[PDB]
């Protein structure tokens, strides 16, 4: 159970959000929050890995897409 | 006219492939590659249109594309990196 | 192949092509125009390859084409109701 | 100078944020999520605003994709 330090403008911003029928309290309303910044922080993870893999994949440097369309409507 | 394409890109339409024919059928699976197909070779052709992300990786454009987003930079040609769904997606930090 | 377009989707349309046009030229703002025409008609063809998106608004579906989102419903037709840029994208709540 | 219940979960990820190089204090972890919370609700009411704006704009029936490039470029 912790104790933080908001300004006015988020002091009212959960206002708006709990006297609406959005959330039932200050705290719901910050774990709201820190769930986005959560999911976001771990897909940006995911992101920058899935490039380097990428990178790190090497080159095809021909690449026939009419080829490709064939050879998989052919499977 | 030229890009290069990295392999796991290229393992990126197989999968995209796989699961379009099995939802839809191949029609279907055709359509739908013919449009990563454009959305590439327009990256292609018009480079500097993708918008860049600097804050997600140095270099990086994205360019998307029905459900998907096609990941790119541009060294002495243009390579096609990941093409990756739209759910992968999130904002960078600057 | 018929769908509705909304008259502020084409009026998207028009400042698609302005700045477009402004910021790469004429060539460059028609090949655009043609990814954006390409989406449409896809989305047209198979309205059900559209991610929906329930939550934003009942009925709607996405379908993104170079930096922008084509947003749709379906009446007795397909119905574009916008075009918007990407930035505009917004995480809806279940 | 509030006062709150955090999961089990979250008091861990803002400790191991906070012990990333990432923020200073709790408090700003929480204000970050705050201020994500609020920018998609801003967005989000953005984006139904512009949907609702097309809805009620009125619709063509008969658009000639191939004749606007035209006209816009003729």
């Amino acid at each position: 159970n912790t104790s933080v330090v908001l300004g006015d403008h988020f002091q009212a911003f959960i206002d708006s959000q709990v006297a609406d029928g959005r959330y039932g309290s200050a705290s719901e309303v910050i774990r709201a929050g820190l769930r986005l910044l959560e999911e976001n922080e771990a897909k940006l993870a995911a992101l920058r890995a899935a490039l380097i893999e990428g990178e790190e994949s090497g080159f095809i440097e021909d690449f026939d897409f009419d080829a490709f369309i064939e050879e998989r409507s052919r499977a | 006219k030229p890009y290069r394409l990295s392999r796991r890109a290229k393992a990126d339409l197989d999968d995209i492939w796989t699961y379009s024919e099995q939802r839809w059928g191949v029609e279907q699976a055709a359509d739908y590659a013919r449009e990563l197909q454009a959305t590439i070779e327009m990256i292609a052709e018009h480079p500097g249109m993708g918008q860049p992300d600097e804050n997600l990786r140095a270099g990086y454009r994205r360019c998307a594309s029905g459900s998907h987003v096609v990941f790119y930079r541009v060294g002495v040609r243009v390579e096609i990196i990941r093409v990756l769904h739209q759910s992968m997606n999130a904002r960078a930090h600057l």
